[PDB]
RNA sequence: ACGGAGCCAGCGAGUACAACCUUGGCCGAGAGGUCUGGGUAAUCUUGUGAAACUCCGUCGUGCUGGGGAUAGAGCAUUGUAAUUAUUGCUCUUCAACGAGGAAUUCCUAGUAAGCGCAAGUCAUCAGCUUGCGUUGAUUACGUCCCUGCCCUUUGUACACACC
């Protein structure tokens, strides 16, 4: 039923993928603080790395830790499918990739700037923050800062 | 045809309004009043009440 | 007007695909059992029709 | 003494069912289950990381048991219920129908279903009497 | 709106050899036990109230009620 | 970087045939061409690669101008020079090696950008 | 030599009923003084078939709404009887309106 | 043959028919026993007459219950009228009127439609609403 | 809320001079495609095995596993043509939001409310709409106080009639 918690072990606040994330949380929804990861791809990659979905984010061991975040950084090598991936294809290179968190910022915004330079509507649109996804604008949102 | 009870019956319910609606036009002058449908197996009947029949009939 | 340029557009499909056969009418059309006429043409034509008011 | 499954409530026969089939060493589970939703409706797992696939296998056979002959898109239409759609209203979405066939194929490698004439699946015998001996079970365990 | 509440954690994540003496001593003169109560009393933060109310059911301290979801409801060995 | 498609290189880019794009380009443009195209395209094609060579190798090829929008820009016509139609007037625009898989009516912004006051 | 039991089928339509009604009645009386087996006129759903419509054709005024309808009325029926006179009981005693079928159930 | 007798309850739209022999206390809806209705808390509603009359009453009965159509909560009390039904038609035409007298009584003397249908039954839903007397919203400006 | 498991409806509609409803067996995670079927209709889709709901678990007061907009990428589908994103599915991003001021709407029993389903539009599209059924109540069973209505009496310089 309950552990002794095993006192002097427990972690309270970790650094992974340079991001803090904090130990009583759930391992699972621990990860999707993590910009990138959601909670289908955090409960994915937990139990590909066997660690136990019912744990804390503070009880897992270190090589957990290292086996989790290089399972999350290279999911096709772990039979994590062609699909499921934040940037499946990556139109840059043809090569899967998924991003994560700080990576995802860059590589976001890198794509907005190419969509300015591209000069499309979309890049456009996206230039002139509005909704860039052909919503009607008429009398939708009306106030953001 | 090979078509549905209820699509037929609406097929013959909108010729019958294909033969009112052109009595009325055509026989105007010549005194319509009213149709009527009747069919048997083998002829489809159209009897058509006016009031000056003759010239109906020409 | 080239034979192959006028009227070229498809028309297989979508609005303009089917008329009202009593107005032409595109706008308020019944295409239920076949009907493919009218709001209102059929709003008076179908007492002829066999339709009556019950409920 | 005489037993059926109708005769045994439902829900602690499905995890006993689902029980006897997670010792056997049979109904081979395919690879890419774990990762799948079950259904279109899911946007998680199931909970149960490993073994929902066994609950699933009792629920299909038990049902055939119930009924004549069904398909997969009975199943389908079955399992799977309602879209969180975003802000859209909920619909019915059927569920996933690669578990549900994958289900079919395993039970019928086992063999307690085979292909009815009719069109579908049926409970063949030997597996009519296992699910029997399994029912009588579940009753004994409960009391 | 502004985060007015001033709420620390108000509860306990991860158990102490301490807080499982607590408990244990604490089915004793805790005569309605719940996972509410449990974690109305600061000492389980809930995710393992119901963790904890099973294990006392090993010794059958606490004998169930109504053993129904959504809650537990148990009395202790008199 | 200078640029790569996906992992075509923009060097290996600057000739490859349409039927080459089709295993790349998502699957938008892979269900187009898949499902046959048209006759036209093959038309503005044509007249591309003839200003392409008749122009004297130094300057932007001449304006090749037509109301034809959905046409998506594929890799052996950049760096031609297309006035792509708005409703209004051909909006000139040239193909940067980035503009591929995009459509020509991308460019050709419909409405003038509205502004208060 | 047509002796062959033919399983003969008859299914009606009718818009109306009473027209229905007594052409059953007059198929059936004429079976039975022909001394035929049958199987009864059965009675299926009468299948209604409705159409609700905006009364204004222009959208101007209080949202008011008419639902048009018939109610179609099968009731099939069948024997187990000989060629002659059976189909000349089914090319005989046919009102307007009443639309009838045969089946031969070869 | 066998005294057996069929009876039906409703309940809006749920059908339960029941048939009722000379047997040995054999209770099923659908081919299950009948302490197996899912509601669990409708439960007890399922045994509702019998525990009002006592299951000695029907000793040498065996009831079985077919139901469809409704929801849940229909399906249950389509199943009780059923039972209900079935007890007094058995225990009217082949025991005695004053069987049957007492049956009734019982019966009636708790929750009235344990015996007698519910007329109770929706209405058309008009037009300018969500609801068959429910009118959407107004404005006025 | 999320997982499983339970597994109940009623109105419809449906391919012809063309091409609908689609069972089932395949494959795919999914949308989907595939091959044979049945059905011109109480026969087949269909017992439309719908949702809310029911039971067992996980989560645990946290703008949190609430909330899912706004945002990148992919896979498909209808379409001659989807870019100004048709629609679906997959991943990721997770915003605004703390029961909502003055005001104001609707409603008295299978009622309101919740819950979906079928049909219109339809090639593809609903948050709409008609209808349908399911889970199903709190509170009246009264009064002219506000807003109007009936008729009677009365007064008027009103009659385009208290705008
Ligand atoms: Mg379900
Ligand atoms: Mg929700
Ligand atoms: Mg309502
Ligand atoms: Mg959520
Ligand atoms: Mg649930
Ligand atoms: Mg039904
Ligand atoms: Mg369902
Ligand atoms: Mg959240
Ligand atoms: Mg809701
Ligand atoms: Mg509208
Ligand atoms: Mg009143
Ligand atoms: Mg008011
Ligand atoms: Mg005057
Ligand atoms: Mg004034």
């Amino acid at each position: 039923s309950l552990v002794v918690q095993e006192q002097g072990s427990f972690q309270h606040i970790l650094r992974l993928l340079n991001t803090n994330v904090d130990g009583n949380i759930n391992v699972v929804y621990a990860l999707t603080t993590i910009r990138g990861v959601g909670r289908r791809y955090a409960n994915l990659v937990c139990k590909k790395a066997d660690v136990d979905l019912h744990k804390r984010a503070g009880e897992l061991t270190q090589e957990e830790l290292e086996r989790i975040v290089q399972i999350m950084q290279n999911p096709t090598h772990y039979k994590i499918p062609a699909w499921f991936l934040n940037r499946q294809k990556d139109v840059n290179d043809g090569k899967d990739y998924h991003s994560l968190a700080n990576n995802l910022e860059s590589k976001l915004r890198d794509d907005l700037e190419r969509l300015k330079k591209i000069r499309s509507h979309r890049g456009i649109r996206h230039f002139w923050g509005l909704r860039v996804r052909g919503q009607h604008t008429k009398t939708t949102g009306r106030r953001r800062a | 045809a090979i078509i549905s009870k209820k699509r037929k019956l609406v097929a013959d319910g909108v010729f019958y309004a294909e033969l009112n609606e052109f009595f009325t036009r055509e026989l105007a002058e010549e005194g319509y009043s009213g149709v009527e449908v009747r069919v048997t197996p083998t002829k489809t009947e159209i009897i058509i009440r006016a009031t000056k029949v003759q010239d109906v009939v020409g | 007007a080239h034979e192959n340029v006028w009227y070229s557009h498809p028309r297989k499909f979508g609005k303009g695909s089917r008329q009202c056969r009593i107005s032409g009418s595109h706008s308020g059309l019944i295409r239920k059992y076949g009907l493919n006429i009218d709001r209102q043409s059929f709003r008076e034509k179908a007492n002829d029709i066999g339709f009556y008011k019950y409920r | 003494p005489g037993v059926s499954v109708r005769d045994v409530p439902a829900q602690d026969f499905i995890n006993n069912y689902a029980s006897f089939l997670q010792r056997q060493g049979k109904l081979e589970v395919p690879g890419y289950v774990d990762i799948v939703k079950t259904s279109a409706g899911n946007e998680l797992p199931p909970q149960d990381s490993e073994g929902w696939f066994y609950k699933r296998a009792a629920s299909v056979a038990r049902h055939i048991y119930l009924r004549k002959q069904v398909g997969v898109g009975k199943l389908n239409k079955l399992y799977g219920g309602a879209k969180n759609r975003g802000v859209r209203p909920h619909k019915h979405v059927d569920a996933s129908g690669s578990i549900n066939r994958k289900v079919l194929q395993s039970l019928e490698k086992l063999g307690v279903v085979e292909i009815s004439p009719k069109g579908g699946r049926r409970i063949s015998d030997n597996g009519l009497r296992d699910l029997d001996r399994i029912a009588a079970a579940t009753l004994e365990d409960e009391e | 709106s502004k985060k007015s509440h001033k709420d620390k954690a108000k509860h306990a994540v991860v158990l102490d050899q301490d807080k499982f003496d607590r408990i244990m001593k604490e089915a004793p003169t805790y005569r309605y036990v719940s996972v509410s109560v449990l974690v109305d009393r600061f000492k389980l933060g809930g995710s393992l109230a119901r963790v904890a109310l099973r294990h006392l059911e090993n010794e059958g301290i606490i004998k169930p009620v109504s053993k129904h979801s959504k809650q537990a409801i148990y009395t202790r060995a008199t | 970087k200078t640029y790569s498609y996906k992992g075509v290189d923009l060097e290996k880019l600057l000739e490859m045939p349409t039927e080459d794009f089709v295993k790349l380009a998502p699957a938008r443009v892979r269900r187009k061409f898949a499902r046959g195209l048209s006759e036209k395209p093959a038309g503005l094609m044509k007249k591309l690669r003839a200003a392409k060579l008749s122009a004297p190798e130094n300057e932007k090829p001449a304006v090749v101008r037509t109301h034809l929008r959905n046409m998506i820009i594929v890799p052996e016509m950049i760096g031609s020079v297309v006035g792509v139609y708005n409703g209004k007037v051909f909006n000139q625009v040239e193909i940067r090696p980035e503009m591929v898989g995009h459509y020509l009516g991308e460019f050709s912004i419909t409405y003038t950008p509205v502004r208060h006051g | 030599q047509e002796v062959v039991i033919h399983k003969i089928r008859i299914n009606l339509t009718s818009t109306k009923v009473k027209q229905l009604e007594n052409v059953s009645a007059n198929i059936i009386k004429n079976a039975e003084t022909f001394k035929l087996v049958k199987k009864g006129p059965v009675r299926l759903p009468t299948k209604v078939l409705k159409i609700s419509t905006r009364k204004t054709p222009n959208g101007e005024g209080s949202k008011t709404w008419d639902t048009y309808e018939m109610r179609i009325h099968k009731r099939y029926i069948d024997l187990e009887a000989p060629a002659h006179i059976v189909k000349r009981i089914t090319q005989i005693t046919i009102e307007p309106g009443v639309d009838v079928e045969v089946i031969i159930a070869a | 043959t066998v005294p057996s007798v069929q009876t039906f309850g409703k309940k809006k739209s749920a059908t339960a028919v029941a048939h009722v022999k000379a047997g040995k206390g054999l209770i099923k809806v659908n081919g299950s026993p009948i302490t197996l209705v899912q509601p669990e808390i409708l439960r007890f509603k399922v045994y509702e007459p019998l525990l009002l009359v006592g299951l000695d009453k029907f000793a040498n009965i065996d009831i079985r219950v077919k139901v469809t159509g409704g929801g849940h909560v229909s399906q249950v009390y389509a199943i009780r009228q059923a039972i209900a039904k079935g007890l007094v038609a058995y225990h009217q035409k082949f025991v005695d009127e004053q069987s049957k007298n007492e049956l009734k009584k019982a019966f009636t003397s708790y929750d009235r439609t344990l015996l007698i249908a519910d007329s109770r039954r929706p209405e058309p839903k008009k037009f300018g609403g969500r609801g068959a007397r429910s009118r959407f919203q107004k404005s006025y400006r």
